């Protein structure tokens, strides 16, 4: 690894220099240098980690559409013949795109998942896993499309149980998570209806739970509980 | 697009 | 080049999907590949050329002064020793920044200004050369700043030299290439009374040729002329 | 900072 010569201290403090310069490619590449010596992510270090992947995937994902849609207007009745460039630019940022997901999985999965024993850590880690195996599903066409599906669906749905379990409604972990599963269902697994149960079941038990949370995660919770509302607005 | 976190 | 085996127009068409996806470095690689050809750029062409690299250094740019003010927070009294990973971080994007500067004006002179003839093309092309030495001044120290310093001022005032004879005052370019070489002169050069006598000169000419100013480059001309004017406001 | 194009 270019960053095994460099301090763990080093890497998790020019991963914040990188989040303030919004330099979220180093930020990243910080991160998972900090990742593969081995110990385990603080509470702090686990949100680095997931925001500067957040950011990176989520502009190749914008991306990504943009030229997904040209490509789409492009395959339509009475629109002209351009050549393979669209579609292979369209390839060139999904093969990159797929190659960010890869990384974050095989961190998850070497070792971050198998040694994360707390609710909070290991909850976090597989909405991770979730998130990054819908992106791999937003891209997939081929044999493969619905493998990934069912691992985005494990993912969340373990962490789903966990959380249940184990935190309290109004958690913000447990809130996005709920937040990003309801998305899975309406977007990927063609079932608007679980989708919605969903958002409407967490956000009703967090509402009856506020009388007891933090003024620290108030804000979290509240913009999350807020997003559950937004998107039910959009779906109903 | 819907929201995720 | 990673770009040799693809065909020009390929390039140029995929330097365009890159400009609306909002990737641009790979629209910046996309031209360096193009203009790597050997065939002059058409109007159109240097257009792509030049906001390609305006985008990606700009972004250089902004995070080498988030992190340069960090740094040189670091070092006033009272503050606390951090080690050297501030100055790291800056050195490594202001590394990365020369560098395409460098690659920039490698293209410049391989061999773009010296084949460009028209007076539109060869100011074009010497005003870029001005912008990428302005943005190694901004972050040079050693005993090269001067010389970098001189550099952009030679390759402005050339470009003000045939802007002057050979374009109308409110041809876009024109109106541009003041615009920066006033900057130039406020920011870096340490003359602030030349940078407003530029900047009002420039504002004052082009107000009287307006009468003759096409709508195709209204737009451009009035959007630089105005940014004459905030300049202008900032500055008195 | 100044504005240029
Ligand atoms: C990059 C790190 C910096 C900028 C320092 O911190 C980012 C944010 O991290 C914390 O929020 C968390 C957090 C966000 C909050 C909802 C942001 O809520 C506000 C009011 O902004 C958005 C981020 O994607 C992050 C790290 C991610 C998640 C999901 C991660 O699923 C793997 C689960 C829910 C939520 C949890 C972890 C939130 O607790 C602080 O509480 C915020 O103050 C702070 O902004
Ligand atoms: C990337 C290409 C796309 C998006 C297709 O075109 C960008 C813009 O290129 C043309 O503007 C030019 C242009 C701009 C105009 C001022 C934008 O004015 C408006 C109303 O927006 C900003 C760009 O930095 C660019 C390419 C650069 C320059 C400087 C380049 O110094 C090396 C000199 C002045 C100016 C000239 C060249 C402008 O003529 C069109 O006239 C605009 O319509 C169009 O937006
Ligand atoms: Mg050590
Ligand atoms: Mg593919
Ligand atoms: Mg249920
Ligand atoms: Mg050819
Ligand atoms: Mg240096
Ligand atoms: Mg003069």
């Amino acid at each position: 690894g270019a960053m095994g010569s460099m301090e763990r201290a080093s890497l998790i403090q020019k991963a914040k220099l990188a989040e303030q310069a919004e330099r979220y490619e180093d930020m990243a590449a910080f991160m998972k240098g900090a990742v593969e010596k081995g110990e385990e992510l603080s509470c702090e270090e686990r949100n680095l980690l997931s925001v500067a992947y957040k950011n990176v995937v989520g502009g190749q994902r914008a991306a990504w559409r943009v030229l997904s849609s040209i490509e789409q207007k492009s395959n339509e009745e009475g629109s002209e013949e351009k050549g393979p460039e669209v579609r292979e630019y369209r390839e060139k940022v999904e093969t990159e795109l797929q190659g960010v997901c890869d990384t974050v999985l095989g961190l998850l999965d070497s070792h971050l998942i198998k040694e994360a024993g707390d609710a909070e850590s290991r909850v976090f880690y597989l909405k991770m896993k979730g998130d990054y195996y819908r992106y791999l599903a937003e891209v997939a066409t081929g044999d493969d499309k619905k493998r990934i599906i069912d691992s985005a669906r494990s993912a969340y749905q373990e962490a789903m149980d966990i959380s249940k379990k184990e935190m309290p409604p109004t958690n913000p972990i447990r809130l996005g998570l709920a937040l990003n599963f309801s998305v899975f269902h309406y977007e990927i697994a063609n079932s608007p209806e679980e989708a919605i149960s969903l958002a409407k079941t967490t956000f009703d038990e967090a509402m009856a739970d506020l009388h007891t949370l933090s003024e620290d995660s108030y804000k979290d919770s509240t913009l999350i509980m807020q997003l559950l509302r937004d998107n039910l607005t959009l779906w109903t | 697009f819907p929201a995720t976190v």
